[PDB]
């Protein structure tokens, strides 16, 4: 976490922290649900059981698959695909409005 | 093909060059913006 605290500008906001994880969450589940495409095509060869990844889901989904593991590059991949949602033009305003807000 | 080749020199772009690039720069600025660059 030192890392991406390190990495990220000082544009950052809640929003954006939350974003940045949500994506790495996702990246993480897209291989997850990649290995159990791999599982499910490779098990319809093996055993000859066209069995659909629903019935995986049901059956055959065990809890580690469930699990969600989610490894650093995730969330280092979404940074640089990050974009913050605000202008620096915009901050520069809010900033302009800080300054009568707070130094009097 | 030569029914197509008349279709195509008929058509026209939907989008003068003046929009298109126009938008290109705005899309693209606003593309930067979000990269907060």
């Amino acid at each position: 976490l030192i890392e991406l605290a390190k990495l990220c500008p000082f544009n950052y906001t809640g929003a954006d922290f939350y974003a940045l994880c949500s994506d790495a969450m996702l990246n993480a589940m897209s291989r997850i649900a990649r290995m159990v495409e791999k599982k499910v095509s490779q098990h319809n060869e093996l055993t000859g059981e066209n069995i659909s990844t629903r019935r995986w889901f049901d059956k055959i989904a065990t809890k580690e698959d469930t699990k969600v593991v989610v490894k650093m590059e995730d969330f280092l991949k979404a940074q640089e695909q990050l974009t913050p949602s605000v202008s620096r033009a915009e901050l520069n305003h809010y900033e302009a409005v800080r300054a009568n807000f707070e130094g009097a | 093909i030569n029914d197509l080749l008349e279709a195509c020199q008929e058509t026209k772009p939907s989008i003068s060059t003046s929009e298109l690039v126009k938008l290109r720069g705005i899309y693209d600025r606003f593309q930067k913006d979000r990269n907060g660059e």
